[PDB]
């Protein structure tokens, strides 16, 4: 079992998330800074997020130890997933929400059922606190718990583009984002950030508290914005590259609107129904959880 | 008519 | 009177037996054929030739013709081997979990009817095996609440198709429609037709 | 190459490759190495070998077989086209295999789209179509040609 | 002219070291990496707390890779049995609802 | 007409087979709105997990599946001893089932062996690998402080504290009295 | 070598997926309950025997 | 549901039809909205009779214009009163 | 260089389709509706697929 630091895991150097760029390892916030916006007419205005629903769902009997990390990392980030919610495993988080359970997370980001030799694992109090909000990932699909698909995305909106005064006020102007790229940019930030250890980011943001907690928050913002990134290029109208003198600048419009787009496209990954209400309901949890 | 304890399969779909 | 064998080892016995329920398929059908040929040696029931399935007039009746068909439907020949299977599986260790053989009922006609009786009749003859199979059974008697008491039906499954029970022992039903399957029987969830609470 | 290392008789050549090899950013292996047991039936599914093979061709199989695992379509989703092709209210039944059986997801949109072209290119593809709906009034024996 | 090659002189020198001109194999045919959770091939963490640089970012050539293979078990492609059932009567049938 | 043979006659078959050596599962209550079967698997700290029921659909042996239909039979077309006039009720020797029932018993402890043996083997067996660092001069190589891998414990000490019924034995941190550690020990 | 009929034996006889063999190893192997969740409980001589 | 013209005199093609939908939480109001941009011709109220959600689905652009200007006149009048 | 064969009703469709004449230009060729009164239009979220 690996213990949680006083900050989350992510502190530990084994949990670093960078996305690959100009041949390194960026890390998420100075590939962040490339980033540049175009104000248009239109607005965002940020309503309160709906309080998730207190429903776990059953994490029925399964033999198996369920990947999920990789589950949801690919529901979020993956280029080729699909129907993400008929095999419908995040379910399985609520087995950990029980106190002392028997079942264990591995760092691999795998449910095992039961501890196991040579798996290290986070510290299972800290895994219920996470699975306690998470767990209801598997209940993204059932009808009666749908989250809104459309305005939880100026969220994504406000803590992406939003400078610190229009995060103030709620509302910003509908943006379009751009930043100087290589080829197929977006297709490998998608994979660079699909390969993240992302449980450790939520896990530290479900059992981490005051202070601690709050110093997590602006430690990993850009963390927090990069998946968001990654996201609202999954749903943005449109993709398209400017020439700019022999440089190619690439142009998301746009940041915090989703077009509800499914037809698949060479730039960017793209959300079939069901990946849009499981990120809407994963934006509805990680939101929910942001702020406090 | 006849007992059976199995799925009656009648149909082959093709992938 | 001293017996110069080992004793039976009961503990070991059941921890062997238990370790081959988990890795020899072949397990099941092995006790199944033991209890099997208990039945065949009890001479509790035999096939006759004849079928006393209609009264009689109605199987050449005109107008029973529809549930005549329906009845030749369901009604299956006799088998030695199925029906002392059926008999011993009331006593026999499960371990594969049971399924029911599903059956395409709209249930339009009133002899549709005869469908339920089979499954009553399957519950009176065999309480056990009716457990196993009984939400896949759910899923059959849900069409034809829909079907036949469409009110009663909107309002039990308003209350959930399925209810699990809490420590304190009473029923927490779902508030949800969803269709059963048998992955849920050795989960914690239980069929809501089969609560008997009003 | 890195299989050369302390076979080799050429000293250079084996020195060199010992030492790529003890970099720490370098290190040859032969797999097997990721097993993924399936969730129900708790038996292997996909296994990553370590072949020796190119980075491109290996991208290529990848890929594939990303497309194919991701989809989350397995063989049972073939009834739902058996449905659209079947009397209405027809109904389907087993064997449930589940993610055993997996396949890839039908591409609606690029079929719609070389079904417009097509049209655009071929009009006589109207009269496969409709050949293909007369076969199936044909076999619905709805109506028959008579002497009377 | 030799943009190719990858080796040369695999031979002993019975006075020098090694041949002058020599040439060992990079240490990118080698790497075999791993499969990352994208599907991406990558190359071995240069240092602890890095991930690797994918095979693909870069014009090195890598012979050594994970390809993902499906075991006997998964099969794909297999035509696949139902028990097609009827509608009891065409009349009964409902074209319509909603 | 079938009545009396199902409940006078077919009865007692079920209550005697319900007493048979090989029908060890208790396989339902009587009350379909609380009966659940108890659920067990073989599992080991070393990573199988081995449920003895499981849900894997239609089997080779044909005995998953089940047909209902099976009941218009017993009742429209299955003669009885009871009905009908007077015929000799058989009781079977107990020594057949009996007899079968052992021999299974037998060919399962034998075909079960080879693998409980292998893998008694496998886990190492009751013992535990362990360092003994010392920490003094004139310190024979038994002397020292002993300490083992996590991995041993979990595999070959934990269950047995599980199955003692004692309490988890403490951690030790910096902060760590050797009295807390007596307390600890001595628990 | 003992003369056992071992064919099956740690296998799956599905009649559509075919035969599948699972791992057989199970070192330090117990018998114990599950919640319904599928996890592991502790022995209880309460309700385990 | 079909509607037909206030007048029954006139036997003429229904401009639209009205749609009663599932629902009934907020949550089911709100995907069937957000799937209804995937629709052609379709429209709502801000609130529903019964309480339960029903979008108007027309024939032509045409039909629903009038059906557009007919309501933004109500609820000019209307809020000219409010 | 890449022609495979058919299955035989590929055979009897490709027969049946005639000479691939295929003087359409497909250069950044897209599928637009046009208006019936010959131009052509944007596409259209909120018509279009």
């Amino acid at each position: 079992m690996l213990q949680q630091p006083t900050g989350g895991y992510t502190t530990l150097e084994q949990f670093a998330f960078t996305i690959r760029n100009d041949g390194t390892n960026a890390t998420p916030t100075q590939f962040l800074q490339l980033l540049s916006y175009e104000a248009t007419e239109n607005e965002l205005v940020k309503k309160t997020i709906p309080t998730p629903e207190t429903h776990l769902p059953s994490a029925r009997n399964v033999p198996g130890n369920v990947y999920i990390e990789d589950a949801i990392t690919q529901a979020l980030f993956g280029i080729s997933a699909q129907n993400v919610n008929a095999h419908g495993y995040f379910s399985r988080l609520s087995a950990l929400a029980l106190p002392n359970t028997s079942a264990r997370l591995g760092l691999d980001g795998v449910i095992y059922n039961s501890e196991t030799i040579n798996i290290p694992f986070y510290d299972p109090a800290a895994v219920a606190n996470f699975a306690a909000t998470y767990a209801k990932l598997g209940n993204a699909s059932t009808p009666r718990y749908r989250a809104d698909m459309i305005d939880i995305y100026a969220h994504v909106g406000l803590e992406l583009a939003g400078t610190d005064a229009e995060r103030a006020a709620g509302v910003m102007p509908v943006k379009r984002a751009k930043f100087d790229s290589w080829e197929g940019s977006l297709i490998s930030l998608s994979r660079d950030v699909v390969n993240w250890k992302i449980l450790a980011f939520l896990i530290d943001l479900c059992s981490l508290e005051g202070e601690a907690l709050r110093a997590f928050k602006t430690r990993n913002r850009d963390v927090f914005r990069m998946m968001l990134f990654i996201m609202s290029t999954a749903v943005a109208a449109n993709v398209v590259n400017r020439k700019v003198t022999k440089r190619v600048d690439r142009v998301l419009e746009y940041i915090g609107v989703n077009s509800m787009r499914t037809a698949g496209r060479t730039a960017t990954i793209t959300y079939d129904l069901s990946r849009h209400e499981f990120a809407a309901k994963f934006l509805q949890l990680t939101f929910t959880r942001w702020n406090a | 008519k006849v007992i059976f304890n199995g799925l009656d399969v009648n149909t082959e779909v093709q992938p | 009177a001293l017996r110069p064998e080992l004793a039976f080892d009961h503990d070991h016995i059941i921890r062997c037996l238990m370790l081959a329920a988990a890795n020899y398929p072949r397990l099941e059908g092995i006790i199944v054929q033991i209890n099997t040929g208990y039945v065949a040696s009890a001479n509790v029931i035999r096939p006759v030739s004849e079928k006393r399935y209609f009264p009689e007039n109605l199987e050449q009746n005109q107008s029973a013709a529809r549930l005549v068909s329906a009845v030749k439907a369901r009604a299956s020949e006799a088998d030695i081997s199925s029906i002392h299977l059926a008999i011993a599986r009331e006593v026999s260790p499960m371990f594969n979990v049971h399924e029911l053989k599903k059956i395409a009922e709209s249930f339009e006609d009133p002899s549709s009817i005869v469908v339920v009786l089979e499954f009553i009749l399957f519950a009176l003859f065999f309480p056990t095996e009716f457990n196993r199979i009984k939400g896949d059974i759910q899923n059959v008697l849900l069409l034809f609440f829909s079907r036949w008491y469409p009110v009663e039906y909107g309002i039990f499954v308003q209350r959930g198709a399925t209810y699990t029970i809490n420590a304190a022992g009473e029923f927490e039903f779902s508030g949800r429609n969803e269709k059963w399957d048998q992955a849920l029987y050795l989960s914690e969830h239980f069929p809501a037709l089969f609560s008997d609470v009003p | 190459p890195a299989l050369l290392r302390d076979f080799t008789q050429v000293n250079w050549l084996n020195r060199d490759i010992t030492n790529m090899l003890q970099q720490a950013g370098t290190k040859y292996g032969l797999g097997l190495t990721e097993t993924r047991l399936d969730y129900v039936r708790l038996v292997k599914t996909i296994v990553g070998h370590a072949l020796n093979i190119d980075h491109f061709a290996a991208s290529v199989l990848n890929i594939n077989l990303r497309a194919l695992m991701e989809a989350n379509v397995t063989a049972d989703d073939r009834i739902k086209a058996l449905q659209a092709h079947s009397m209405i209210s027809t109904q389907f039944h087993g064997p449930n295999q589940g993610a055993l059986r997996p396949e890839l997801a039908f591409d609606h949109d690029h079929i719609i789209r070389c079904l417009m072209l097509a049209a655009a290119n071929y009009p006589r593809l109207e009269g496969i179509i409709v050949q293909i709906n007369t076969g199936y009034v044909a076999s619905a024996n709805v109506i028959r040609p008579v002497s009377e | 002219i030799s943009v190719a090659r990858s080796m040369r002189a695999i031979v002993n020198h019975n006075e020098v070291d090694r041949p002058r001109g020599a040439v060992a194999p990079s240490s990118y045919e080698m790497d075999t990496g791993t499969l990352s959770r994208n599907g991406d091939l990558l190359y071995s963490p240069v240092a602890n707390g890095q991930v690797g640089i994918p095979k693909l970012e870069v014009d090195h050539i890598s012979f050594s890779n994970v390809v993902s293979m499906m075991t006997a078990n998964i099969r794909t492609g297999d035509d696949m049995a139902v028990e097609r059932v009827n509608p009891d009567d065409v009349r009964a049938i409902n074209i319509r609802n909603a | 007409n079938i009545a009396v043979a199902h409940t006078d006659h077919l009865s007692v078959v079920y209550a005697t087979m319900s007493n048979f050596m090989l029908n060890f599962t208790n396989n339902f209550s009587g009350n379909h709105a609380t009966f659940k079967p108890d659920q067990y698997v073989i599992t080991s700290p070393e990573g199988s997990y081995k449920p003895i029921i499981e849900r894997q659909g239609e089997t080779v042996d044909g005995l998953t599946i089940i047909d209902t239909s099976i009941v218009w039979p017993i009742l429209c077309q299955c003669t009885y001893p009871l009905v009908r006039i007077m015929e000799e009720i058989v009781y079977p020797d107990p020594s057949t089932t009996l007899s079968q029932s052992l021999s299974v018993a037998q060919v399962l402890s034998k075909l079960t062996l080879p693998d409980a043996f292998i893998n008694m083997i496998l886990s190492g067996g009751d013992s535990v690998v362990m360092r003994t660092y010392q920490t003094e001069a004139d310190d024979d190589l038994d002397e020292g402080i002993r300490m083992t891998t996590y991995d041993q414990y979990l595999s070959h000490i934990r269950e047995r504290l599980h199955i003692t019924n004692v309490p988890d034995p403490i951690y030790i941190t910096g902060a760590s009295t050797p009295d807390q550690i007596a307390a600890s020990v001595q628990a | 070598i003992t003369d056992v009929d071992s064919t099956d034996y740690g296998k799956l006889t599905l009649r559509f997926l075919g035969t599948l063999t699972r791992s057989l190893k199970m070192q330090n192997a117990q018998i114990r309950r599950i919640r319904p969740d599928g996890t592991v409980l502790r022995y209880d001589d309460q309700i385990d025997i | 549901i079909p509607i037909t013209n206030s007048n029954i005199f006139d036997d003429s093609s229904t401009p639209y039809n009205v749609r009663i939908w599932h629902a009934p939480t907020m949550t089911e109001v709100n995907h069937i909205l957000a799937l209804m941009r995937k629709s052609t011709l379709v429209s709502t109220h801000s609130s529903w009779h019964w309480n339960v959600l029903h979008t108007f689905h027309y024939r032509s652009e045409s039909d629903m214009i009038d059906h557009f200007a007919a309501k933004i006149l109500e609820d000019w009048r209307q809020k000219e009163k409010l």
